[PDB]
RNA sequence: UAUCUGGUUGAUCCUGCCAGUAUUAUAUGCUGAUGUUAAAGAUUAAGCCAUGCAUGUGUAAGUAUAAAGACCAAGUAGGAUGAAACUGCGGACGGCUCAUUAUAACAGUAAUAGUUUCUUUGGUUACAAGGAUAGCUUUGUGAAUGAUAAAGAUAAUACUUGAGCAAUUCAUUCAAGUGAGUUAGGAUGCCACGACAAUUGUAGAGUAACCAAUGAGAAUUUCUGAUCUAUCAAUCAGUUGGUAGUAUCGAGGACUACCAAGAUUAUAACGGAUAACGAGGAAUUGGGGUUCGACAUCGGAGAGGGAGCUUUACAGAUGGCUACCACUUCUAAGGAAGGCAGCAGGCGCGUAAAUUACCCACUUUCGAAUUGAAGAGGUAGUGACGACACAUAUUGGAGGGCAAGUCUGGUGCCAGCAGCCGCGGUAAUUCCAGCUCCAAUAGUGUAUAUUAAAGUUGCUGUGAUUAAAACGCUCGUAGUUGAAUUAAUUACUUUGAAUAAAAUAAGGUGUUUAAAGCAAAAUGAAUAUUCAAGCAUGGGACAAUGC
């Protein structure tokens, strides 16, 4: 399974490490899910201590908000236009935050600032 | 380390084997106790040497030394009960100058013969093993015994023992 | 002889015996070297209401 | 090397010059899981094959029996002694024989 | 260690529990509650050595599951209970009651409580925190949490608690003029003046605590349990009088 | 006990080694009257295993018509009790072994304002809905595993519905403890979860979230510290740093995308060896030191070999599962599961190591909890590993080292003895033997190894013209050492703080003495520490850092 230790990493001398014992669950990992545009769809995750994450998969709903105007009403996300990492994920529309999205403000370019694939929902500002 | 209990030994042969000087100073002495064997020689020796060595150790450091009263004068506390000092002899440096015959002297084989039961040393085996000796209120099979100054005047025959 | 006191809150009393040589339990029963003075630990529990009750 | 701060070299001198000692030596390098018939064992049990007469060396004269045996560990052969007078007729073949060493350490 | 251990052997118990190293092979670990590992005595060590009413562990279990000993104003019902500081003990049965005081020979000390003296007890409050709602409270040395203190009531003082009201009598402020038991290393089981503080802002607060015979020790100020303020004492002290004696009449005195 | 002696020569003085000597632990030969205590398949094979046991648990309070309750007692909501089975908790504790492991782990130390449960403790926030399920009854299969399907039913503190704020994310803002915070905390607006069992004995509590203790706990992390090797001098490319995201309980190249070329190294980087788990500690030492530490306790890792996962608070669990590699078992030939580096025992390996016993009564753990279980633990058997006290007997030797025969038969440089020098070619103090006594004694020799001897590994502390040993000579970097002088750190020096026990030295105490034990006739030693680092402080002579 994916793991997050350094026991398998170079030191700053180059030297390769060895094994002294085999990999351990407190340092778990797990693939990502990139939360692309489609139907609600949210997976609970059972982590650690027994606390549960919301793994969203798929939204199209976020709760955008306006501080110039102090107003927090939901728009549809439209298609993900802007990321800061990989312009890559622009093509699958992958919802990370930073991402720069485009929504028509109906009820009102907006920046994604939370975690889907930890909270398991969309939200942001006005840029 | 496997076991929890403690353990220690008492004796250690001398380093060189064979000393023609060593054998007529050791019966001469083994002679006069009427022992059984060599062993009785370096457990007095090695008990002899133990408490030489923490008078040696606060001879070292001064007066005032807080260890020299406490440690010092609790060396000199067991020895004078013990009866292998003299009350009078109350110094650190007396400790040292201690032989190998005063801690013989205080054993029970030693003792009896002075009391008047035994008129040989080699008697008084019997006397101490046989438990016809009872030191207060306790019957006693061991000839080592270290009496105390307390109980000098304390050594007696038993009542007619099984 | 010897010791003799009792327990307030088990109704029972602790004594310590010794030999010059139902309701009463003896152990530790062991004597001196050579034989002759024996010695032990009696525990009596008076009413039989406690003994039934505080036993192993 | 006398300095306060050149305890680097006092250390390297020591470790470079403790090699030259031939006992030390022996004891440490990887050779007596190898070249050591013994090895680390005390002891060793092998089988008799052939019977050996040594004649003693210059200054006296005789024939000292002998027999040579190889181990049931390394398979070698091996030159033993015998302890006592006449005790080559009590030694056999393919029997269970012990050795250890002489006098001198190996 | 997969995860928290359940077994505490003999030999890693705390040094002043009094246990034998030839006892047995493991000692009996104390549950968690109020007070800590190394802060606390197991209940089942006072009914088997300081009071020895039970011969073994076969019949500690039948006396407190009895309901027969209540732990502060409540009773409790568990073997090995945390009975740390000197929170109070009542066993009417007997008619006797006791209170777990340090001693300057670095253990647990059991004074005698009368029944009217047993009602309180003081605790030291360990921090002052405001939860959410504006709702200010304080938690104590024995980790209890209570409702609204006095607002100046500081994160460093000691409190006069009740038992059977459950509520605040009495609250002394730490200064330069109170009195303190000491609760940690070297001077733990000491009774003396708080007679200068110095603050070093990195690691540590240091005081110095000056004893009645004139003394003078240092100690962490983790360790500065108040007992009182103006060299007044608000409870009773052990046999000793909580003063150190510096072994100058200690081995000499036992000989006779 | 701050200790030496025999051996090169016709003889003497040396350098120098060999041998002798004492102690500790491994095996073995001879012997072994007892009582106390006591290690024991670690080294070679973390090699393979037949068999039997080692984790199960029930109170008046979770659910019980068993056709069980004439075994206490009758019984109109089911009487006290109650095997089962559903449900809850536990087998992530405990026990075993040391293969991997060379700044890795580990010890002290500081941090978690970078994460955090379980249990426990303090505090806070409809006169009662619903299905189905085991245990229950009936039909079977196959040799079967703790094997197995259908049907008829039957309950919940098993699973859901239902009624009387807490905490989570985002955007904005107001702002007081702490050395240190747009910090605890409050307010504004949507988003998400949203309760205090539709809970239980006639007689002796439980539940759901949240704040805080637990807990110096667990986990990550800071500083210092580790054996040999240069016939290892250059090593690294997720590698070093940054930005954004991802994943995690959480920081973080832990992972991904883009940018830069950076990171370490003669103060030994990188690589190689181990018969390398680390520490507290053990053996031995005048002082300095040398060697050992698998093994009582603490920390790390593993369950034949890797790998991947389930349950849950904690497992990458293996007395759990899944796949492959290598083994092994019953067989009805169709198929099934198993992992003694747990407790006894077996084969093999070897110089090398014990009963196929009984009991949870001592210590402690788990559980629905006073009661059940525990090859943990205790008891019993073998046991000359060792240590203590104490009866009336063997081993080695009798040239020197080294105590002990100017005795007697043979052998004739042959047999032989001999740790070293050596004794034996016909008058042997040493051979094989007869008599006698020298050392020790329930001990005594041998073989191997650590330590002292060894001032034959040198810091204290060596030697270099001739015994071994000054480079052919000069320049030279790293390293080491550096004249006198003055009326901000570091090092040094002195005190403290705190620092697991056991062990060392011991304070006391007639286990009768002693080994022991912390017990008894209230005491627990202040117990002294703790090398090397870290914090604070008094002093600035000797020292380094540039003005």
């Amino acid at each position: 399974g994916i793991t997050r230790d350094s026991r398998h990493k170079r030191r700053a001398t180059g030297g390769k490490k060895n094994s002294m014992q085999k990999k351990k669950k407190n340092t778990m990992g797990r693939q990502p899910a990139n939360t692309r545009l489609g139907a609600i769809r949210v997976h609970d995750v059972r982590c650690r201590y027994g606390i549960i994450k919301r793994r969203a998969l798929r939204l199209e709903n976020g709760n955008f908000s306006w501080a110039s105007q102090s107003i927090t009403k939901g728009t549809k996300i439209l298609n993900v236009v802007y990321n800061a990492s990989d312009n890559d994920f622009v093509r699958t529309n992958t919802l990370v935050k930073g991402a720069i999205i485009e929504i028509d403000p109906a009820p009102f370019l907006a920046c994604i600032s939370s975690r889907p694939g930890q909270t398991g929902s969309v939200e942001g500002y006005i840029l | 380390g496997r076991c929890l209990r403690n353990h220690s030994i008492t004796y250690k042969t001398p380093k060189v084997p064979y000393e023609r000087e060593r054998f007529d100073a050791e019966l001469k002495l083994v002679g006069q106790f009427g022992l059984k064997n060599k062993k009785e020689i370096q457990r007095v020796h090695y008990m002899l040497g133990h408490m030489r060595t923490i008078a040696k150790v606060m001879l070292m450091k001064d007066a005032k030394d807080p260890k020299r009263l406490l440690e010092g004068a609790a060396l000199l506390r067991r020895l004078h009960n013990l009866g292998i000092l003299p009350r009078d002899q109350n110094k650190l440096e007396f400790v040292l100058a201690l032989k190998e015959e005063n801690l013989l002297e205080r054993r029970l084989q030693t003792l009896v013969y002075r009391k008047g039961f035994a008129k040989s040393i080699h008697h008084a085996r019997v006397l101490i093993r046989g438990k016809m000796i009872k030191v207060g209120k306790q019957v006693v099979d061991v000839p080592s015994f270290l009496v105390r100054v307390e109980s000098e005047p304390l050594i007696q025959l038993a009542d007619n023992t099984p | 002889t010897r010791n003799l006191i009792v327990n307030p809150l088990l109704c029972r009393k602790q004594v310590v015996v010794d030999i010059y040589h139902q309701t009463i339990v003896l152990n530790g029963f062991v004597t001196k070297y050579g034989g002759g003075k024996t010695s032990g630990f009696a525990l009596i529990y008076d009413t039989l209401s406690a003994l039934k009750k505080f036993v192993p | 090397a006398r300095g306060l701060h050149a305890a680097r070299k006092m250390l390297a001198q020591r470790r470079a010059n403790k090699w030259a000692d031939k006992e030390w030596k022996k004891g440490k390098l990887v050779t007596r899981y190898k070249c050591n018939p013994l090895g680390t064992a005390s002891h060793a049990k092998g089988l008799v094959q052939e019977k050996l007469g040594i004649e003693t060396k210059q200054p006296n004269s005789g024939i000292r029996k002998c027999v040579r045996v190889r181990l049931l560990k390394n398979g070698k052969k091996i030159t033993a002694f015998v302890p006592r007078d006449g005790s080559l007729n009590y030694v056999n073949e393919n029997d269970e024989v012990l050795i250890s060493g002489f006098g001198r350490r190996g | 260690a997969r995860g928290p251990r359940h077994h505490l052997k003999r030999l890693n118990a705390p040094h002043h529990w009094m246990l034998s190293k030839l006892g047995g092979t493991f000692a009996p670990k104390p549950s968690h509650g109020p007070h800590g590992m190394k802060e606390c005595l197991p209940l089942i060590l006072i009914l088997r050595n300081r009071l020895n009413y039970a011969l073994n562990g076969r019949e500690v279990t039948m006396i407190v599951k009895n309901r027969t000993i209540k732990i502060d104003g409540k009773i409790r019902t568990d073997t090995r209970y945390p009975v740390g500081f000197m929170d109070v003990l009542s066993i009417p049965r007997t008619k006797e009651n006791f209170r777990l005081m340090y001693n300057t020979k670095r253990r647990f000390c059991l004074v005698p409580l009368t029944a009217e003296q047993a009602k309180f007890k003081l605790c030291k409050i360990e921090k002052r925190v405001l939860g959410t709602g504006a709702i200010p409270y304080i938690v104590t040395h024995d980790g209890r949490t209570i409702r609204y203190p006095h607002p100046e009531l500081q994160a460093n003082d000691t409190i006069k608690l009740n038992l059977e009201t459950g509520k605040i009598v009495d609250f002394v402020k730490f200064d330069i003029g109170n009195t303190a038991m000491m609760i940690g290393g070297n001077g733990m089981g000491r009774v003396g003046v708080i007679v200068k503080r110095e603050v070093h802002p990195g690691s540590f607060e240091i005081v110095h605590i000056k004893d009645a015979k004139g003394n003078t020790f240092t100690t962490r100020l983790n360790n500065v349990f108040v007992i009182g303020k103006g060299t007044e004492t608000l409870v009773n002290l052990p046999l000793d009088k909580g003063i150190k004696k510096p072994l100058l009449q200690q081995v000499n005195e036992t000989i006779k």
